[PDB]
């Protein structure tokens, strides 16, 4: 990573994150870092442990893509932008074949 | 200083409590849970609430009364009001050779009476610490010798510091009058005072 | 209904209300004179 | 100016109490895209029969208010169902599966005293559409009260094709892109990604990055 | 902990419901379809809800009565109540000798007294677990020879485990109180307490 | 399900309907324009609306209506509810061999009665279809030889099929019983249950 | 329709109005100015409404109204009024060959019965048009010779075109109900119905 | 155009008011600082406010007043009311000889009599100019030989011309019709009419 | 100016209080701490509050008094008031002679009478300052020969300059109506003007 | 609480009523769309 | 008035409802981070 | 997952009826950095004493709440002092004194 210190403290820390996912926390007192990851053991909720109240909101359109492309600097060429991209052929059999990518860098 | 009645003053019997209303004031945050189960939440502190009504009053009880509620609210004093029902004395003797082991912060008194004390007191009377305002009801009471097991509504409001020296009888409630920014009081064509009522609020 | 009214009188209040959430990240509304 | 028939003129302005029904036909949310289900419903009392197709009741609850101006923005409608059918719920809270371009059509149906649709679309001498789009997302919302009444509401979200505002659709000058590879098992492979068929085997592309 | 009444107290006759009402409070997703039906779903659990009305209490039942309340809201206890109503003992005999066969869930349960009851418990009566503190109330019954088969309003809230033992007589609901927050007592010159009356609510 | 009344229990002579009220519920947008002309527009159904009062209830008859009522809320059945006013018997005969052409969606029957029924129905009485649980009330009644032209309120729920048999006496409401999420009654200190009220709606 | 009363079914006089409301209901922009005079404009369309409270209607009464009613409100079409306070017979005669010369706006009109009515309309009586269903209401009557002027509370609605013929007599209100989306009807222990009114108001 | 009251029409004695509440309607910004000084500030004109409220109802005495009344909303005139507790004849005379300096636009009258008139005025009466609607009470007067000072309690409403003529007796208000947007009145069966109440305001 | 009352306008016994409410209106920060201590701050300005009810009023008596209560209304001055409960003359003298020592902040006040005033004002009086409109009440007096202490429940709003003579008798209110903005009076059939009531309010 | 769902119901009238007090200075919301 | 305070103990209900009508046409309030 | 004593989460289970205190320690507004003066302070009726720091009652009213989300933000709390106490009132109003990075912990 290179950071421009001529940035803001927040805006620099909020680019050293989501370039590995990360949620600095400042709950019960310190500062903790977590990020996402997948367990064998996870807390159990019923929801009958709730408060009796529940949401459920699902947005696919806006946020559900089926391809991905993305560019970074890549010291294989001189330092230039390198573009990846691929599909999947899943995705798209899913959605009745409807052409949607995601853009990342 | 204390609120007129027919104890200290019998010549105005209009002053006596026509009706008190005791009101037991404990704010909980109280939540019901979809599993049935109940749930309270203590933090703020529990104050008596004490509802005095009055009947028709002739002009030398109102101007009597008038006069010590102006007092009260020039001086910015304590009002004492002094229930008749609470003043059974059961418990008689000297209150200074009983000792009171420091360190109970918790809602229970044991204190050794030292053989001091004679009688007992009763469940559901009012009890109180010589060196704090705040007035407890004895919810049970056990004794095991000279040493006495009081158990109290309100979670003691100070910690026993191992001076303080309980009191039975004689106990009064140190208020502060509510609903004094808007206080009066209606003189009928027939020359007696009506519509007089002391919401009085324990200001510990 | 007779909500737009009401709030035609108070959006002062409504602005600030809006900068409030924004300034939880580091974004104001502040940020629309160079635009 | 949505032409309508003569017939249809005289009785919106004889009639003073119209009975409406509004006839909705969803695409099933699959996980593949195989086959086409539809489920047909309707916010009358009783059953509808349009075109043969019986659109069943007792599910649809309320419909919201479709606006357009004249700057060009999603048209937005809310169509919302009991929530307590069990059987609406699965589909959507079923796991691995996809609604991302699944379509609606609403009809606005008018019924006559015998009990018929009253034709009012010249083309088609039947009911009047109310909307037809795509459902781009969806909800449900449990209240349980310890204590009274409880409700729980399912509302689906509808939208035209331009919902996604944020996309950017073109052929970037990239063999990746414009063949669709994608690696299969050891080798990128083209796959069905392409805008065509026939671009699986296009290399034009292939020298564009050292040009 | 156990609510006073003449019962435990016989020599305090004021205390006793001067009137009871005992709700049923069964939170419920209901939905009033466009076609006429109405669909209703069950989620939270269901509660009684007892209401209790005292008739004029003298100052010393009065005293006991809020001793006892008083203890419950320090010690923070539950608070159990005995409805005189249902207390017509219509089933004689020990009921450790009865066994309840395990994996029992819903509003029926089979027990087998093994030739020990005597007396039919008609419909309407209260039914309560050994284990559990839920209160049932019986609907519908039929025996054969000495199994019996009950079905209770509120489905079982937790599964027999083959241990559990009927309890057709002495039910206490394990209540919290709904009124605690400001509960005044007002005193009348005659001399009595009026107007005391409890919003008690089953926890769990 | 019955609901208790005393024609089946007439031993419970306090189960009796004291007051019934019998609701037209058919809600519509109703808009007013300025010119004058008044505009209304259906959507949802209709659905009878049914409220029941009671007078002071002895115990066993409180017993009885209690267990029912719990018999309900257990099994989730649907309370039937039958209307003495509504019980005059004109109609009389076999309804299997009466047959109702099929497609009938409006709001009028049409039914050839095979000369096998007595009688003629009356307007303003109690209709209902017996392949359906909606009730209907006759607004208009015309006979021309054996073909009966019925005129009901509500609009026909059902598209009648073809085996649909018209039902005149022995009507029943299927209501599902609404309030019952708090549903109580206060025991008076004379033995009497007071306050029972049943707020019904017709769950077609 | 006709609303049913004891002059078109005279064997029910349980029908006719206990109390009859006509309130007068013209929608204005009124407008306070500071200056202490008040403007105010008429846009929105004049309607009379009539407020109908019924005795206690015996069951069979009831049938016949509840029918009717539900007929109107199947059919949908309009329900006609018919108040007896305005049915004093104060002008006899054939009105057919009474012509109203046409071009007439405004509260103003001139008809002329070239010799065929005997008896003055007097102020306070209704009028209405043959065509239009309009209910005026006579505020003043001068009369030369055969030509008769009339001034109307409400403007003509309509211009007149030659055609229209005056109506003195049977002058129905066409209206509509706004009590139908919840209308109860309560029977008592006595046998009847008590309580039951209506709220219509003209449209158009 | 004049109110019907019992002096112009004696015959229907149930014209009369009942009871009759002169409103005094001077709106103002009341603000109270917190230094104990209430300020006021005045923009708006003061208008008198007039509730006439009537017994039972006859049905001529109803037909003539609502005839009255419709002629008043149908020609948008000025309904004129009179008090008859103010129609005490203190000062007679010619008013058209007697002069009144111009440019006066304060809160006071100042006008030569001329010697033209006799008796004087009597603080609270009511006071009118001949050239403006607007009725005014007199709340002070002073005569200096044939000066008089009128002072009136809503500040003149017009700058006085040189032209205009105090009118002492004889005064009407010069009101508008308010609530008659909803005006109704209900007919009992016994035939009187019942519910008539005029609320007026003074319209300039 | 001066209210009218039988004692200025003994003409007018109607005049004069059926009912007067001498209010007390200090407004406070007051703050409930969760410890149970009460925390009250004074910052704006008390001021004493008069509602007077009056009976039955003749005609010429509300004239009197409600072209006085306009001439109040229109030179916009303030309205003094005498209450008479507070008029017992408990102080002769002439107290011009009397010295206020200048410099003397707060309740507490001392005065010099020089051996001129007979008799002593008890507590509860009214006592006010020759230069400053505000009206205080005695709450306590002790008196050392010729000076008097005197202790007064508003503090003195302006300290004494040493000029301000003490005013024992015919104090009067500074006040301002409350109720001038909607003030109407309805006339009897018997002939009397009811309910005619004040809402006073003192002004600095 | 429950104002979220009003909130979602009258989304115009609080963009209306912010725009209304950012015209008070230059600032406009339809500086947006070149972001 | 006393509106002030409510809104802003409600500022995110805010913030959601103002970018659920900008998000009619191509706006949305997330375009802030870059100015 | 910030781990709790077991022991606690028997408390926490059993009981139903919890009586909880917040303990604020903020550091005093000072017109210098010399010195690190500190008030405690609780929102429980009585005092309590946590390490030997007796966190005085009475002058504590609310607390908000603390939100943290998955995005970076500042993390805002509001805790509000009886406002009547007149010796908080001069330390807030003081003149020519800043508050610029006095922590607080609760």
């Amino acid at each position: 990573t290179i950071l421009d210190t001529s940035e803001s403290v927040f805006k620099n820390v909020q680019g050293i994150l989501e370039s590995f996912g990360g949620a600095i926390n400042n709950l019960s007192g310190e500062y903790r870092i977590t990020v996402e990851k997948y367990s064998t053991n996870p807390l159990r909720i019923n929801f009958l442990d709730t408060y009796g109240d529940l949401d459920l909101s699902d947005t696919t359109g806006r946020n559900k893509f089926n391809s991905v492309q993305a560019s970074l600097v890549d010291p294989a060429l001189s330092w230039k932008t390198n573009s990846i991209t691929f599909y999947n052929s899943k995705f798209k059999e899913q959605d009745k074949g409807l052409d949607k990518k995601l853009q990342l860098s | 200083m204390r609120l007129p009645d027919p104890y200290t003053n019998p010549e105005y019997p209009g002053l006596g409590f026509e009706s008190v209303n005791l009101v037991d004031n404990d704010p909980m945050i109280r939540d019901e849970l979809p599993n049935g189960k109940v749930k309270e939440v203590k933090i703020s502190a529990q104050y008596w609430g004490i509802n005095i009504s009055y009947p028709e009053l002739f002009p030398d009880e109102y101007a009597f009364l008038d006069s010590r509620l102006l007092e009260y609210k020039r001086t910015g004093d304590y009002l004492d009001v002094l229930l008749p029902q609470y003043e059974a004395f059961r418990v008689r003797g000297d209150t200074k050779s009983v000792t009171i082991p420091a360190g109970q912060k918790g809602s229970q008194i044991i204190l050794n009476t030292n053989g001091t004390l004679t009688g007992q007191p009763k469940a559901g009377d009012l009890f109180k610490l010589s060196t704090h305002p705040k007035v407890y009801k004895i919810t049970n009471f056990s004794s095991s010798g000279n040493v006495w097991n009081i158990s109290l509504y309100p979670d003691l409001f100070i910690t026993t510091t191992g001076s303080e020296k309980p009191v039975f009888n004689g106990i009064l409630f140190r208020t502060k009058l509510m609903n004094g920014d808007s206080f009066g009081s209606t003189l009928n064509n027939n020359g007696t005072y009506s519509g007089i009522s002391l919401s009085l609020r324990e200001s510990l | 209904a007779s909500f737009r009214d009401f709030a035609s009188n108070n959006s002062t209040a409504f602005r600030d209300a809006v900068e409030l959430a924004l300034n939880e990240n580091g974004t104001t509304l502040k940020s629309l004179g160079n635009s | 100016m949505k032409k309508i028939l003569d017939s249809a003129k005289n009785y919106l302005n004889t009639h003073d109490k119209l009975k409406t029904a509004c006839l909705i036909a969803l695409e099933l949310p699959s996980s593949s895209g195989s086959a086409a289900t539809y489920i047909y419903l309707t916010d009358y009392f009783r059953d509808v029969t349009y075109n043969g197709i019986l659109y069943r009741s007792g599910k649809v609850k309320s419909i919201s208010s479709h606006k357009q101006n004249r700057q060009l923005s999603i048209g937005s409608l809310s169509f919302t169902i009991t929530g307590t059918a069990e059987d609406e719920v699965l589909k959507l809270v079923q796991n691995g599966v996809s609604f991302l371009d699944r379509g609606i059509t609403i009809h606005q149906a008018i019924i006559n005293e015998e009990g018929n649709i009253l034709p009012v679309d010249p083309d088609t001498d039947g009911p009047l559409l109310f909307f037809r789009g795509r459902i781009t997302g969806g909800g449900i919302k449990d209240n349980v009260n310890t204590s009274g009444i409880g409700t729980s509401v399912i509302t689906w979200n509808c939208s035209n094709q331009f919902y996604d505002f944020d996309r950017v659709n073109g052929r970037y000058t990239d063999d990746a892109s414009h063949r669709g590879l994608e690696v299969v098992n050891g080798t990128l492979q083209p796959s069905n990604g392409a805008k065509r068929p026939e671009y699986q085997e296009d290399y034009g592309f292939f020298h564009s990055n050292k040009s």
